[PDB]
């Protein structure tokens, strides 16, 4: 634990890029989080909101 | 823009309607502005034969 400022600092911002990938997979409401099956599923007025 | 339709058609002439009417006779943008106006006109287009 001699260098764990700069270790701090690394996880805290490889975290930060992990949770931003993460929050892709979820859908905030909608039918899926993939754009592609909400376009093949859909019609566009729709697959709009 | 005058035409004539079925009755239980005139569900078909809006935004983002799917059906013969809509698909193959008369499309609306899914941006459309404007007014659908609609009324029977039996006695007028209907012939006993």
């Amino acid at each position: 634990s001699a260098l764990g400022k700069l270790q701090d600092v690394v996880n805290q911002n490889a975290q930060a890029l992990n949770t931003l990938v993460k929050q892709l997979s979820s859908n905030f409401g909608a039918i899926s989080s993939v754009l592609n099956d909400i376009l093949s599923r859909l019609d566009p007025p729709e697959a709009e909101v | 823009d005058s035409f004539v339709i079925r009755g239980d058609e005139v569900r078909q002439i809006a935004p983002g309607q799917t059906g013969k009417i809509a698909d193959y006779n008369y499309k609306l943008p899914d941006d459309f502005t404007g007014c659908v106006i609609a009324w029977n006109s039996n006695n007028l287009d209907s012939k006993v034969g």
